[PDB]
């Protein structure tokens, strides 16, 4: 039913710039309350964002979530080596929710 | 803090069933609903239900539906995972998550979004 | 003078025992014989009977068999995609009321909806949908709420051994124990984070844990005050009677006679000073050098966070942010109305699919009343948590919790056990058998 | 209902009193007894409970005064065995028992040896009833 869609799949980018995110879901988010997450190579993932644009505890102010209807984007200023890891997307908290397909922030 | 522990690896033959335990240490167990997700090398995140201790609700996906139980226990501050059946596919890592508080001006579905996870343990089908 | 063993018949030694007791009340009527109308009692004497109200297998008793007469009056979910909008306007901000698509052929009021939206392209004119609470919960069936005070009594061999010790704190010794054969009135009134309508102390405000030096045990809080509380529904509702099915009835209520007075409560804000300032003088005595800080609750379902209410036949969720939110540093200080005293409120929200019976899982649905509600009760306990934080600066905060259900009956069942008379024993004397 | 111990059975004695002072105190009670010297709907079911509860207090005395008889007590309140009491089995100085001791703290004193002396009982008392059988058997 619902699946989601990102871009960028990659992001040449280097420890300075800003990345720019988008989660074109098949439907329109009515509440637009949705979430993002952060999963380093090995470790547990991590929240970033518990809203559409409500960061979670601990996030620096580096994150940030804008964006209403289906264009559910982020942005990420002055980026940090700490942070090249896998970024999903998230729907909803209901009977039925699905995840996104994956970004990269890549060194290269 | 809030942190949550789950089991070891789990290597089992096709036809088993895997029993997948977390455990809640920074928090009252009690008082939260915990979700289960799988992920497969190269898939994406794919939701398996959630069960909620306190009241004993439980609600998992129609693509679980005969094939994944979920059971938790509130004197011992853990929470487990049945399977029914297995098969080769579903050589995946699975984790464990942990709802978020509840505010006083929002639906009572919008603070399920998974705030605490936990050290995701794997399960092989055949090595 | 050689001693020898020798058997007697008629010792009085006790013996733990559990049974099912026998309820007796008044008047929910189904098993339960009318009361004793001569309660006898007898006071035992110099005995020293080690109670233990934590491991008390009576709580169980009473947690079984009420939950089997709740089953019994209730012997139906028709969870359909909802539609609908805000309502047409201390005052009321967002209470969607509406009517929902097709039942069978060709209000609701707010945590009872689940937002959604279909794949069409009406995304452009914002036509939200919503979805019942429990629609994937597994029986959702439907239906007045008295507490009667139900008296337990012992059945024939067994008995009840009642200590009387006015310095309760949940275990250890007594030196008062009297028997008997029944209880005391105990109202069956649920209930989380205040214990409605219990029985008062005879002295102090006393605490009483399993562990106080433990943070997953609960703080069950015996008040020696009725501080009372007011909680109204200040709306009015009419009865739709929608039928759904061959001989079915279904009550969505809803009328427009001035919507906009959200129920709350009113709690005497003098009082409720003179009771928090004996509580933190008490507990300063099991944790010293340390600040007893109060805080708010927890989150996750809106059915924990919030107090647990039964108003006539309706159940209200308030928001108890504005109890207790204080420090207190020393005792009975860190006072806030500057001079008003002017009740202090608590907004409240209301349920109508309701998670019945913590632990199982079998959700309801509560009736309406039609025309104004309006309820009264005594707040007499009090059901607390401490919060385990390696960042304890000498600032132990508490929260309302709630715990499991079975607290809210252990504050009336601490005082007695059930035992059983084994009636032979061995001692020896100096007699000998003749042979 | 002799003795005055709060409860239908267990009328040896009051609990909260002494072993010795219960005794003492029940021969000086019995003399009174022997010389003979000085709604209702509720209230036909509760009088029904009272009733239930004293017939199983005497069904349950009868049986047990018959079920003494493995031991040789059929049919006696204070018996009197031989099994030669162990001095392990906290020897305790008997005048000492007797003073100080009641039967709740007698019985937290001896838990672990109730078992084992129970055997006993029964051991010697089939020796009672095969050494006095025999002797008649010899005439
Ligand atoms: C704690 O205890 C107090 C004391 O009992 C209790 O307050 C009571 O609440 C009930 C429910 O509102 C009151 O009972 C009502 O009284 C009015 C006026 O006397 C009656 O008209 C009502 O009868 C109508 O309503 C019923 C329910 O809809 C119908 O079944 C009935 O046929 C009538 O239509 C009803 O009996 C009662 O008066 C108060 N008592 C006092 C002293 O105020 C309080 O509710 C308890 N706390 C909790 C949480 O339960
Ligand atoms: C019930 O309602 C009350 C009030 O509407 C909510 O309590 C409020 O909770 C927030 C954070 O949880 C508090 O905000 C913070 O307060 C400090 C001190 O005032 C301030 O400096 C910060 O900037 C921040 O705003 C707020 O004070 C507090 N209100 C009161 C009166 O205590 C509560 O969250 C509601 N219940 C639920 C379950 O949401
Ligand atoms: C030990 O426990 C017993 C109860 O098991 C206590 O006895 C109770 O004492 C109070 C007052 O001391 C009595 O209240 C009054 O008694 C009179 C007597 O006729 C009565 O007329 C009044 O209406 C009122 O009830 C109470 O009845 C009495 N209960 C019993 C069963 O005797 C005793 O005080 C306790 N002792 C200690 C040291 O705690
Ligand atoms: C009552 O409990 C609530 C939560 O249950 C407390 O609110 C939260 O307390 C934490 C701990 O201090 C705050 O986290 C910290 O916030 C600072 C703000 O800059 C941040 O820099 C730290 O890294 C850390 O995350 C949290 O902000 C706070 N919540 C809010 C909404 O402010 C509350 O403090 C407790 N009450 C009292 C009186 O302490
Ligand atoms: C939870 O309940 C909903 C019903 O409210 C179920 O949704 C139905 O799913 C089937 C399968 O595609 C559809 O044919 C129905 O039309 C859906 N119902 C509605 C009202 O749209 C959902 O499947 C349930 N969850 C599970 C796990 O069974
Ligand atoms: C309830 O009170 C009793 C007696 O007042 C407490 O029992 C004593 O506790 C102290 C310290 O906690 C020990 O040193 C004693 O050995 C205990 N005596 C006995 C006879 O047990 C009991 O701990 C109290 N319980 C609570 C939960 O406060
Ligand atoms: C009551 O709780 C206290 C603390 O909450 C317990 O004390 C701890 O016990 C553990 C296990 O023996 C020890 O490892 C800790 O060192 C103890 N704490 C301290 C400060 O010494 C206590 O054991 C609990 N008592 C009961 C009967 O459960
Ligand atoms: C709740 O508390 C109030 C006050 O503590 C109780 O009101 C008392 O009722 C009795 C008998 O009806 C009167 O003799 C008292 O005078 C009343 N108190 C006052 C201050 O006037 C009320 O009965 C309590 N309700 C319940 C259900 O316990
Ligand atoms: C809650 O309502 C009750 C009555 O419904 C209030 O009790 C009255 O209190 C006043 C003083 O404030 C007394 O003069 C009256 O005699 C009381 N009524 C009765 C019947 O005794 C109570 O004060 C209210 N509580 C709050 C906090 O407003
Ligand atoms: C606190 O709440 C009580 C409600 O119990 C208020 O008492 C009401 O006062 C008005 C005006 O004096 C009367 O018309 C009502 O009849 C009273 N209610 C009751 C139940 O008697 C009281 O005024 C409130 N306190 C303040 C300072 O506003
Ligand atoms: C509960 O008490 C509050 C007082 O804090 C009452 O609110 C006030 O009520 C008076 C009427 O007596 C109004 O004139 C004020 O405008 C109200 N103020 C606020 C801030 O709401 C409330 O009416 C009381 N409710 C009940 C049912 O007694
Ligand atoms: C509502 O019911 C009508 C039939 O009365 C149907 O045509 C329509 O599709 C239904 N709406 C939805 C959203 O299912
Ligand atoms: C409540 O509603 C009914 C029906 O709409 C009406 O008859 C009654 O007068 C209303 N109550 C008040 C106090 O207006
Ligand atoms: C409280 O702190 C003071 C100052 O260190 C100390 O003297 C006192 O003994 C402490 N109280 C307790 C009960 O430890
Ligand atoms: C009470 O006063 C202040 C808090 O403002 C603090 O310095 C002091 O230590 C407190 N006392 C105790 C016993 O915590
Ligand atoms: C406690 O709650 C009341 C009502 O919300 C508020 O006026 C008061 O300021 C609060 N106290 C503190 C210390 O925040
Ligand atoms: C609360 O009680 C204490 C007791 O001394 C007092 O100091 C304080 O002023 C009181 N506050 C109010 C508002 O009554
Ligand atoms: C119990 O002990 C008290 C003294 O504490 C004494 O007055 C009373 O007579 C005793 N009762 C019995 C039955 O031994
Ligand atoms: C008494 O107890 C001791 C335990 O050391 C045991 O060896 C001995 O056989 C016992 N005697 C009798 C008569 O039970
Ligand atoms: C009697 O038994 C106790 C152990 O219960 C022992 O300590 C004591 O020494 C014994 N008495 C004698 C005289 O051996
Ligand atoms: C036991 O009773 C005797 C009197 O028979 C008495 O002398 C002795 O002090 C009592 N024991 C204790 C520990 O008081
Ligand atoms: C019986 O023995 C066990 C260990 O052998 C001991 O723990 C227990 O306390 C004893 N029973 C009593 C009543 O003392």
């Amino acid at each position: 039913e619902i699946v989601l869609t990102q871009s960028p799949g990659t992001l040449s980018l280097s420890p300075g710039e800003r990345a720019t995110f988008s989660c074109r879901s098949s439907h329109s988010i009515r509440s637009r309350r949705v979430a993002w997450y952060q999963h380093k190579p090995g470790q547990a993932p991590r929240l970033v964002i518990h809203g559409v644009s409500n960061r979670a505890s601990g996030i620096s102010d580096r994150f940030s979530g804008s964006g209403s209807g289906t264009d559910f984007t982020l942005t990420i200023t002055r980026v940090e080596p700490e942070d090249f890891a896998l970024y999903y997307c998230q729907v909803y908290g209901a009977s039925s929710y699905t995840f996104g397909q994956g970004t990269k922030l890549e060194r290269k | 803090q809030v942190q949550l522990v789950q089991s070891g690896a789990e290597v089992k033959k096709p036809g088993a069933s895997v029993k997948v335990s977390c455990q809640a240490s920074g928090y009252r167990f009690s008082n939260f609903v915990i979700h289960w997700v799988r992920q497969a090398p190269g898939q994406r995140f794919e939701w398996m239900g959630w069960i909620n201790p306190y009241n004993g609700n439980k609600e998992f996906s129609a693509k679980f539906q005969d094939r994944v139980t979920f059971t938790a226990d509130t004197s011992a501050n853990t929470a487990y995972m049945e399977l029914r059946s297995l098969r080769s596919a579903d050589t995946a890592v699975y984790y464990c998550a942990r709802v978020g508080p509840y505010s006083w001006d929002d639906s009572p579905q919008d603070n399920y979004y998974m705030d605490v996870w936990g050290k995701g343990t794997t399960v092989i089908v055949s090595s | 003078a050689k001693k020898w063993v020798t058997v007697y018949y008629g010792v009085p030694v006790w013996k733990e025992a559990t049974t099912t007791l026998f309820c007796a009340s008044d008047a929910a009527t189904h098993a339960c014989v009318p009361t004793d109308p001569n309660p006898q009692e007898i006071v035992l004497g110099n005995v020293t009977e080690n109670f233990n109200m934590w491991k008390n297998n009576m709580v169980e008793q009473m947690h079984e068999d009420i939950i089997s007469l709740w089953d019994q009056s209730l012997k139906t979910p028709l969870c359909v995609t909802l539609n609908c909008n805000n309502v047409n306007t201390m005052e009321t901000g967002e209470m969607k009321n509406c009517s929902f698509n097709v039942t069978t052929s060709i209000l609701f009021y707010k945590l009872d909806v689940v937002p959604l939206e279909n794949k069409n392209n009406i995304n452009n004119t914002n036509i939200t949908n919503y979805r019942l609470i429990n629609c994937n919960t597994s029986v959702i069936t439907q239906a007045s709420f008295e507490p009667i005070p139900i008296h337990y009594c012992a059945p024939a061999g067994f008995a009840i051994l009642k200590c009387n010790s006015k310095t309760f704190n949940g275990s250890g010794p007594c030196t008062n124990v009297s028997t008997v054969q029944c209880t005391h009135g105990i109202r069956p009134v649920v209930s989380t984070q205040l214990l409605l309508n219990g029985s008062l102390a005879e002295e102090e405000i006393v605490i009483r844990s399993e562990n106080i030096t433990d943070n997953a045990k609960t703080i069950i809080v015996q008040l020696n005050e009725a501080v009372e509380i007011n909680c109204t529904r200040p709306n009015n509702n009419t009865r739709k009677s929608i039928h759904i099915g061959p001989g079915r009835a279904f009550y969505a209520t809803g009328d427009i006679i001035g919507n906009i007075r959200q129920a709350h409560c009113n709690i005497s804000k003098a009082r409720w000073n003179e009771t928090l300032g004996q509580i933190v003088a008490k507990l300063e005595e099991q944790f010293p050098n340390k600040t007893i800080i109060f805080n708010h609750s927890s989150g996750g379902d809106p059915e924990i966070v919030t107090h647990s209410f039964n108003c006539g036949g309706e159940f209200f969720y308030c928001n108890t942010t504005p109890l207790f939110n204080s420090t207190w540093n020393n005792t009975r200080t860190d006072d806030y109305p500057t001079g008003g005293e002017q009740n202090i409120t608590l907004q409240c929200r209301i349920k109508q699919i309701i998670n019945m019976w913590q632990g199982v899982g079998k959700a309801m649905y509560a009736p309406p009343i039609r025309g104004q509600i309006r309820c009264s009760s005594n707040i007499t306990g009090l059901l607390l948590t401490r919060d385990g934080g390696r960042d304890q600066n000498g600032t132990e905060t508490f929260r309302p919790g709630g715990g499991n259900m079975r607290d809210n009956w252990r504050s009336e069942l601490y005082k007695y056990k059930v035992v059983k008379i084994e009636p032979l024993g061995i001692a020896p004397t100096a007699c000998k058998r003749r042979v | 209902a002799v003795g005055l111990g709060a409860f239908i059975l267990g009328f040896l004695g009051a609990a909260g009193s002494t072993m010795g002072a219960a005794s003492m105190a029940l021969t000086v009670q019995a003399r009174l007894l022997l010389s003979g010297i000085v709604h209702m709907l509720q209230l036909t079911v509760w009088g029904i409970k009272q009733l239930q509860a004293r017939v199983l207090a005497v069904e349950r005395y009868l049986r047990d005064q018959q079920l003494l008889g493995i031991w040789g007590c059929s049919g006696k309140i204070i018996c009197c065995t031989n099994v030669p009491w162990n001095d392990s089995w906290s020897n305790k100085t008997i005048n000492e028992i007797w003073d100080n001791m009641t039967w709740m703290q007698w019985e937290k004193e001896i838990d672990n040896y109730t078992q084992h002396i129970y055997t006993l009982l029964e051991v010697s008392q089939i020796q009672q009833e095969k050494n006095e059988q025999e002797l008649l058997e010899l005439d």
